[PDB]
């Protein structure tokens, strides 16, 4: 971690000071998160019903409503209202697509497999989204978190070192990738990268990435979302035309999309929180420990959500149910207490994300904004073309 | 968290007898899960 | 007593073959 | 309440000490429940009898004229081959013949998908896989031991001195050698060794036999241990505690004197003995195979140590796996008995290359390569469960539905 | 027809 062995004083400081409410401390290194598996009760892993069918129907109850009321006043209502009943959308979606990704690990009905694979790719396909790749890059992400130059199914960050060597080749900051990155990290359009994401799936519908002995699975994969988007996405235009598209799918599209990134950039990156390279201290414990932000919503967001923002628990014990991922979370914050960091969900904490937190240095391990640090290493520009007078 | 050792065995391997970038993690899941 | 009589029997009829395969796959796919 | 940063290494600690204590728990797991079987594996594969065998050519050939394939387990094969092809027996004392013939039959029934013979250029051109001393150039082209008669007392060359190896490499094993001497006063050295690659934690087996006249002088075996404290994992000290409480009980604990130097090689449980009279070979004999057996049981589900970058454990332990070699390499050197016995017979300029070369050779810089073979598997498998091709289906459904009518 | 070999079993 970055801030090691200081007084209560400067971490609480720096606490109000970024919009956390308990910094970390410092995990020992040589260790794996598989262990602290042994620190939960027995009985959180049991199977009960009740929970699985209130988590499937109380985001499909959310969606069917704010689909009865957006057709009852299709498009009478002013801007305001088809805001509304899009975010209310775009919500269920995230908790049916939490669930989706519960099927996508094997751990929401075990004992009914091929209805849990079914359920999965039914509820992952109008995303756009396939399962088994799904499964593959979360896989992977699990297995190189917080790696510098390996995590790339992760918010992996733009560096001051290959940004220098864009702007060398580039000859200025005006290129095309120069303003590019300079609207996708600076405007609050950066609340929606993970639109990229969904592009990087779909490997470049190229199966030559993926072992052989799996392609008809991976095809298959591929083929839900086409199908939706090959048989739904025309109904929907067909019978609703421009606006009865984009007030029908794309706005609830674009909150879903909202979730997701601010979900996964809020869990993983923070200035306390390093990006050590392979070989450098990259240690796997203290990466799933020490480098993981708790976020806390209300109430009615989070049983919205299907406790999508708990994310610790189910890193350590990862067959762990979906519904036991609250209570789990309290009996971990009592042994590793000293440890952890939380957050909870206010504009501070977005502002400082979009406005201050942009480039990565290494060498101070930290997080800069990206003008100061543009013109800081173009000043250095300047100084090493006068180190090459001769 | 076999895989990291089981990343260097092969490497290892690499010296004895005598694109594909999902192709080891597939091959080693398929091997820990339907046993 | 029949043990070992066929002990003898088995083994001289095995590498009767045996040397005769082995020569014959020399001959034609090492000597070349 | 609340954890420390210390106890979690205890923790760690913890974890994977009972991790390898049920790995190990695991391995002696099959051994624990009969002993016995380690030595009487022969006498229960004759048991059992010839197997018939029922592939498709050997039943539509035994249908059409008369005759009937039989098939014979590996233990069985490789006691009726015994001392197979050795080109000095028939003048091996009975013991060592046994003793070889067991030693040889494990490494060919155990390892067999994966057993290679060592590089020729290593061994083989110098002429050292059969070394006569009244022909140090081969002269004779290796007949030596057929062409020149054996000289009488008194005469340029008594006593004679002849040499027999046979090394292999595998897939754990970087060498396994052994090796035959005779001389003509009526001495007979049998020495077995057996050293797994340098990327295997595991310990050093060794044998080693001198009878003098029919009566067996010296034996010991052991598994030399290579960590820097001279000490096995626990499975190879239960295993050995187990056996020797086994076919050992009842005979001399008092002979099982330590030589002087062995003293800095041996493991807490090696065996010398000069034995008594038969019960104690026959004790003794059955032990070694029993423990060779096991060894290499043991050895067929081991794993390299990989140094990771930025792990200095594993880089430790490479080294300490290195160096345990290299010690009991250079500890051999000067077991001045065969050294001698070899130097005032061959010279010494030839010793000593050939000592160097052969019996202790360590450059870590090498290590020969082998030859998995494994698909062979499958070959057999389905020669005894074929596979008819979609017009055999339709013959077999009309044969039993008009059989069935009855 | 004999054995002519040693075995730990006479
Ligand atoms: C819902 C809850 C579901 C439960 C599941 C939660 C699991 C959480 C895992 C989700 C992981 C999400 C990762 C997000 C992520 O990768 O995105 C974050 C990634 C950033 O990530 C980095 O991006 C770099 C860009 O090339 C490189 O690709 C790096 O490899 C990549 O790591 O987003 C991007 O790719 C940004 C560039 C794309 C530009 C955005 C296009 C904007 C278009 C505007 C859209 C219309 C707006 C109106
Ligand atoms: C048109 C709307 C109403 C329905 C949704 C369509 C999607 C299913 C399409 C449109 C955008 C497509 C993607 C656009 C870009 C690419 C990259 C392209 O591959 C490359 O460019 C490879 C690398 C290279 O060319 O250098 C093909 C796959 C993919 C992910 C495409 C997969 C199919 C996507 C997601």
């Amino acid at each position: 971690t970055s801030l090691d062995g200081l007084p209560e004083t400067q971490k609480y400081v720096y606490a109000d000071e970024w919009g956390f409410s308990r910094v970390g401390a410092d995990f020992p290194p040589g260790s794996h998160p598989s262990l602290f598996s042994q620190l939960l009760p027995q009985a959180l892993f049991a199977f009960d019903a009740r929970a699985a069918v209130a988590a499937v129907a109380v985001p499909l109850a959310a969606m069917a409503a704010g689909y009865g009321w957006l057709w009852y006043m299709h498009s009478i209502a002013p801007v305001w209202q088809q805001a509304l009943c899009a975010a209310l959308i775009g919500t269920g979606y995230a908790g049916l697509f939490k669930v989706a990704h519960e099927c996508a690990m094997m751990r929401f009905i075990p004992q009914m497999p091929g209805l849990q694979a079914a359920l999965g790719t039914l509820l992952m396909a109008p995303a756009l989204y396939s399962l088994p790749s799904w499964r593959l890059h979360h896989l992977h992400h699990l297995l190189h978190t917080n790696m510098l130059w390996q995590d790339v199914w992760g918010w992996h960050p733009l560096t001051k070192v290959e940004l220098a060597d864009e702007m060398v080749r580039s000859g200025g900051s005006g290129g095309a990738a120069m303003a590019a990155a300079r609207l996708v990290l600076t405007t609050p359009i950066k609340l929606f990268a993970s639109v990229g994401h969904w592009l990087r799936s779909w490997d470049g519908l190229d199966l030559r990435h993926f072992h052989p002995a799996s392609y008809v699975e991976v095809l298959s994969g591929w083929a839900a979302p086409l199908a939706f988007a090959g048989l739904v996405l025309p109904a929907v235009v067909s019978a609703g035309g421009l606006s009865g598209f984009v007030s029908c799918y794309l706005a609830p599209w674009l909150v879903f999309h909202f979730w997701l990134s601010v979900l996964s950039l809020t869990a993983h990156t923070a200035p306390h929180i390093p990006w050590r390279a392979e070989g450098d201290g990259w240690d796997a414990g203290r990466a799933a420990v020490a480098g993981t932000v708790t976020l806390r919503l209300p109430r009615p967001l989070e049983v919205l959500l299907n406790n999508a923002n708990y994310m610790l628990p189910q890193a350590v014990a990862p067959g762990l149910p979906m519904w036991s991922a609250p209570a789990a979370y309290a009996v971990l914050a009592a042994r590793l207490g000293p440890y952890l960091t939380e957050a909870s969900m206010s504009l501070k904490l977005l502002t400082n994300h979009v406005t201050r937190w942009q480039i990565y240095d290494e060498e101070a391990h930290t997080y800069r904004p990206m003008e100061e640090v543009v013109d800081e290493i173009e000043a250095d520009l300047q100084q090493l073309a006068a180190a090459a007078q001769q | 968290k076999t895989y990291k050792f089981e990343k260097l065995i092969t490497n290892y391997k690499k010296m004895q007898s005598f694109f594909g970038t999902y192709y080891f993690l597939q091959k080693l899941l398929s091997k820990y899960l339907d046993v | 007593k029949k043990s070992f009589k066929k002990k003898y029997k088995d083994k001289a009829i095995i590498y009767y073959e045996v040397g005769k395969f082995v020569l014959n796959y020399f001959l034609n796919n090492q000597l070349t | 309440s609340p954890l420390s940063p210390e106890d979690i290494m205890r923790l760690v600690q913890q974890h994977e000490d009972v991790a390898a204590a049920a790995e190990s728990e695991q391995l002696v797991a099959q051994f624990r429940d009969d002993p016995q079987g380690l030595y009487e594996y022969v006498n229960r594969a004759y048991a059992e009898g010839p197997r018939r065998v029922t592939t498709p050519i050997s039943l539509l050939q035994e249908e059409i004229t008369g005759a009937v394939t039989e098939s014979y387990p590996a233990a069985v094969a490789n006691d009726i081959i015994g001392m197979g092809s050795w080109r000095l027996k028939d003048d091996v004392d009975p013991v060592i013949e046994f003793l070889v013939a067991r030693l040889e039959g494990c490494w060919r029934e155990i390892l067999d998908t994966d057993l290679c013979l060592y590089p020729r250029e290593k061994w083989k051109e110098q002429g050292w896989d059969l070394v006569d001393s009244m022909d140090p150039h081969q002269e004779l082209e290796g007949f030596s031991y057929a062409d020149i008669p054996d000289p009488a007392k008194g005469e340029a060359g008594y006593p004679r001195l002849q040499l027999e190896n046979r090394v292999y490499c595998s897939k754990v094993f970087r060498k396994l050698h052994v090796e035959v001497g005779l001389r003509q006063d009526g001495l007979q050295v049998l020495h077995v060794v057996v050293y797994p690659r340098y990327s295997y934690d595991m310990p050093i087996f060794g044998m080693d036999i001198v009878m003098v006249d029919g009566r067996v002088t010296l034996a010991v075996v052991d598994c030399c241990p290579v960590r820097a404290d001279l000490k096995l994992q626990p499975h190879y000290m239960e295993t050995m505690a187990l056996l020797q409480r086994t076919f050992l009980e009842g005979t001399d604990p008092a002979l099982r004197r330590i030589p002087e130097w062995g003293s800095k090689i041996f493991s807490p449980l090696a065996l010398c003995i000069t034995p008594s009279g038969p019960e104690e070979l026959a004790a003794f004999a059955k032990y070694a195979v029993a423990l060779h057996r096991a060894y290499l049981t043991m050895s067929l589900n081991a794993v390299p140590v990989v140094a990771g970058p930025g792990d200095r454990r594993e880089a430790a332990r490479l080294q300490e796996i290195q160096d345990g070699q290299k010690r009991f390499c250079d500890n051999q050197l000067v077991n001045k008995k065969t050294r001698r016995v070899l130097e005032v017979a061959m010279g010494v300029e030839w010793t000593e290359a050939y000592m160097s070369q052969l019996m202790f050779d360590f450059d870590p810089k090498y290590e020969p390569p082998y030859f998995d073979a494994s698909f062979e598997k499958l070959y057999t498998y389905f020669d005894e469960n074929p596979s008819f091709g979609e017009m055999a289906d339709e013959a077999m459904e009309l044969e039993r539905g008009a059989e069935a009518e009855r | 027809t004999t054995g002519f070999g040693w075995d730990p079993d006479g």
